[PDB]
């Protein structure tokens, strides 16, 4: 790569022509290596003075998209997983961190598909109640109020008198995980079961 | 054999480097995930680390290596054009080589030069001072800190720069003191009488980057102020006359304050050890 | 060498260099330690309320 | 290979270290004058049976006003109690299930929460809307947290399993300065009042205090033989108390470098869960696997007094931070204000 800026790739068979300095963004890229001169590098096409990425076109535009313009935006028909496996290809970190992150939460958003829901129980008296009805936190929801009759300060206005459910959906936004072998914390669970 | 030996490991560290570059533009893949969760270095450096414990760490290179380096380095100070470049490859491998610490450096090429340049100055003092008088002594002292100087900027590291003066420092002043104030028309008490005070300020210069040279040059300037003051102060024949008597001492004031001020720029240690003296001299006035 | 116990080098080195300093931080006796606690203490005792039992009317749990 | 050297100088350093500690080791002149203010006996009453939750209270943290306690229940719950109504400003529910810590952050508008789920909660508690909206999940975690601390509104130090006790820019989620060193899990993380210093309780019975900018471990505190629950640090700070699973506590001096005075009573063998300094720091409390807890004399080394009154562990103390009256989270689902 010393010659014609605008440098022609054929991936997966499809002409990019592309800048040198939208690939240098990122000298981490398998690309950025191609910007320039090196001996071992002997991947060409005769057919047309291209040189070969023998991966999908198809993936490789949203890619392409981050790296020319430091952001990217995947189709609602394509495959996140797909651009992520192009992504470390080329080895660019940052780029697969953050598609890391939209994946986990479209996943996230779609473990509620399976009948995954977070329960938790809150408790209140008759004043404060609303307060909690009214400001509390974005992103559950609401689903049971029960008054349980009380004789530790009669009836209404005692705090055990209302019992308010609450429940969310099962997400893994940031990641999911099914067990920590650190013993300190299978100790502590056991302590705290009983 | 027939091509001196830092040359030949030189350009054979430099095929390995320039065949280790195309494995990492191979293998940037595994240094980014196997290595971090597997609690290995990385890929550059386990190669690096490999080269090491195959070539330079091994027997018979690591000595020849060491007995070509003293040997040329040793030829270079007697004034022979040499590959410094080379040398300066040698340095590099034994710094990027050792990690985080300078443990390879010191074992293989530091400290034998150190050891090598303590004995050139050793032999350099005895014969300065066989044959030529103290102000070539000093002269020639001053050139090899220089010398160290170019040395470090030129044929050796920057981290090295430290230890190799500290050798001109120990080797060639510590315990030359008294002939440096000594040898006539060359020491130090000789330009003192002479009022050039340029000699004394490079008397002061070169003990000043030796630890208590200011100490040594205390105990000879008050040693000749000294001798003086109690030649003047002191009454002979029938009587010193007023003028070697009273202001007598105001003219080796005046001199040794002249002296204070462009040779020494005035340190405390200075003019009070000259002040107690003048002190002394003026209640024998 | 990563086959040292994978590495054992930086560990071993950074175990060494945080022995290193702790001497060097400063060493002053437990017994005018122990004194200037005590005086900070009895100089606050009258102002921790735990040993210095304060009216309903400025306490937050009797108002 | 160049390990031999290695551990020899670590071995003879050790040895220096002991050498100098020993040096430093004189009477300690706090048992000696037990003679002076008396502290006698000690009888406080519970005043705020705050009965919101209804599963073991596992930390609190009170606010930099005395006045909105954050205590968080395993269930998933966080409660910010009005301590002077017995009122709940806020009933938060957490989608990481056994949250073990909370820390108020120094505005009162940021809280954190960490769970069995690597991740550190960092919720808004106000928002334009006025609902709990949170403002990052900080993930990147290799273990479970135990403890966390607020040092800014959008820096944070974290307490977390494989030897991890990293510093986290909370506008990234990512952890600026990892601190390692620790050879076990770090359960307990106490900050010092001069912002500068945070010492980890880590699984090893070692107590490493380190600075907060880069990664440079001040010391390595150790007189325990079992690793550390709690860690308080002194209102000056200059020394810290910590408890473990053994009945002893340990007071722990930077200046001199070494255990100032230990705590423990064959009375009581439960190991001490909770240390906390009084507003003079002349007392400690210390809470206990025993279904009560106590307060030491911290300069008498003895039993000032017994907070009795419950009947499951009193897994975390908290103390208002102007000094009034002692918070005891206990597993009974209660908290109880002693004044």
């Amino acid at each position: 790569g010393s010659v014609s800026k605008w440098v022609r790739l054929n991936v997966g068979g499809t002409y990019f022509l592309t800048t040198r300095q939208t690939l240098c963004r990122d000298p981490k890229s398998f690309l950025y290596r191609l910007c320039q001169a090196d001996p071992d590098l002997d991947s060409d096409k005769d057919e047309t003075g291209a040189y070969l990425i023998d991966r999908d076109p198809t993936y490789f535009g949203p890619v392409l998209n981050y790296l020319r313009h430091g952001k990217l935006v995947i189709n609602k028909d394509l495959a996140e997983e797909g651009v992520l496996e192009e992504a470390e290809f080329y080895n660019i970190t940052s780029l697969i961190k953050l598609v890391k992150d939209k994946i986990r939460e479209r996943d996230s958003k779609t473990s509620q598909v399976p009948v995954k829901h977070v329960y938790r129980v809150l408790q209140c008296q008759e004043e404060e109640l609303t307060q909690m009805v009214s400001t509390m936190s974005d992103g559950w929801k609401f689903e049971q109020l029960v008054s349980i009759g009380s004789s530790y300060n009669y009836g209404n206005e005692d705090q055990a008198e209302f019992l308010c459910v609450v429940s969310k959906e099962l997400h893994n936004t940031p990641y999911g995980t099914a067990s920590e072998p650190s013993e300190k914390a299978k100790i502590l669970q056991e302590r705290g079961s009983r | 054999l027939n091509n001196n030996f830092l040359q030949t490991l030189n350009q054979a560290w430099n095929d390995h480097q320039t065949a280790m570059v195309m494995i990492r533009d191979i293998l940037m893949y595994m240094d980014r995930v196997y290595v971090q969760q597997n609690n290995v270095e990385n890929v550059y450096n386990l190669g690096l680390i490999i080269f090491r414990d195959q070539v330079v760490r091994y027997g018979c290179i690591r000595d020849h290596l060491r007995q070509t380096l003293l040997d040329m380095i040793a030829r270079e100070r007697k004034g022979e054009v040499v590959d410094r470049g080379a040398i300066r490859n040698a340095c590099q491998m034994l710094m990027i080589l050792g990690l985080e610490g300078r443990s390879v450096y010191e074992e293989d090429f530091e400290a034998p030069f150190l050891e090598m340049s303590a004995e050139f100055f050793q032999m350099e003092s005895q014969k300065f001072l066989a044959e030529n008088s103290a102000s070539v002594y000093i002269k020639k002292v001053e050139a090899r800190i220089n010398e160290e100087i170019e040395r470090v900027m030129h044929c050796l590291d920057k981290s090295t720069e430290e230890p190799i003066v500290k050798v001109v420092e120990r080797e060639l002043i510590s315990k030359h003191m008294k002939t440096i104030v000594e040898m006539e028309n060359s020491g130090l008490v000789h330009m003192l009488k002479n009022g050039k005070t340029e000699d004394l300020g490079c008397m002061y210069k070169l003990f000043s980057r030796v630890p208590n040279g200011l100490k040594t040059m205390c105990e000879c300037m008050s040693s000749y102020l000294r001798e003086q003051g109690k030649a003047l102060v002191s009454e002979e024949g029938e009587g010193k006359n007023p003028v070697d008597y009273i202001q007598g001492l105001l003219d080796l004031k005046s001199r040794f304050d002249r002296f204070l001020l462009e040779s020494f720029n005035n340190d405390r240690l200075f003019k009070q050890t000259i002040a107690g003296d003048f002190e002394y001299f003026l209640n024998l006035n | 060498m990563a086959s040292n116990n994978t590495a054992s080098i930086a560990q071993a080195r950074k175990l060494v260099e945080q022995l290193k300093m702790e001497a060097n931080i400063d060493r002053i006796k437990v017994s005018k330690a122990a004194a200037d606690l005590m005086a900070y203490c009895e100089a606050h005792a009258k102002e921790d309320p735990l040993l210095t039992p304060v009216p309903a009317s400025e306490n937050p749990f009797r108002e | 290979s160049e390990l031999d050297q290695l551990r020899q100088e670590a071995e003879q350093l050790k040895n220096q270290i002991r050498d100098a500690r020993k040096a430093c080791a004189d009477a300690t002149l706090s048992q000696i004058t037990n003679n002076i203010d008396p502290v006698g006996r000690i009888q406080m009453r519970t005043r705020r049976t705050l009965r919101g939750h209804l599963a073991k209270i596992y930390a609190m943290h009170w606010g930099t006003d005395s006045r909105l306690l954050v205590s968080a229940s395993q269930d998933g719950k966080l409660i910010i109690w009005d301590s002077y109504t017995t009122n709940k400003v806020h009933a938060i529910p957490l989608r990481s299930s056994w949250v073990m810590t909370c820390a108020y952050a120094p505005s009162g508008n940021y809280v954190a929460c960490g769970g069995l789920d690597n991740i550190c909660s960092i919720y808004n508690l106000k928002t334009r809307e006025g609902n709990v909206r949170v403002s990052r999940e900080l993930a990147g975690h290799t273990g479970y947290l135990s403890c966390c601390r607020f040092l800014d509104d959008n820096q944070i130090v974290t307490s977390s399993g494989d030897t991890t006790c990293a510093l986290w820019d909370i506008e990234t989620g990512q952890q600026t300065t990892t601190f390692t060193g620790h050879t076990g899990d770090v359960m307990s993380l106490s900050l010092a009042p001069d912002t500068r210093l945070f010492v980890s309780g880590a699984c090893d019975a070692s107590a490493k205090l380190w600075d907060v900018r880069e990664g440079m471990c001040r010391q390595t505190f150790t007189g325990h033989e079992s690793d550390i629950n709690a860690i308080c640090f002194f209102p000056n700070g200059n020394a810290f108390a910590t408890g473990s699973d053994d009945a002893t506590c340990r007071l722990f001096d930077l200046r001199a470098d070494q255990e100032l005075m230990t705590y423990s009573h064959d009375n009581i063998i439960c190991g001490i869960t909770s240390v906390s300094f009084s507003k003079s720091g002349r007392l400690l409390l210390a809470g206990y696997d025993d279904f009560n807890c106590n307060v030491w004399d911290a300069l008498k080394a003895d039993r000032a007094g017994v907070l009795a009154g419950h009947d499951n562990r009193v897994s975390c103390l908290g103390v208002t931070d102007d000094g009034m009256a002692v918070a005891t989270g206990s597993w009974d689902s209660f908290l109880k204000i002693w004044n």
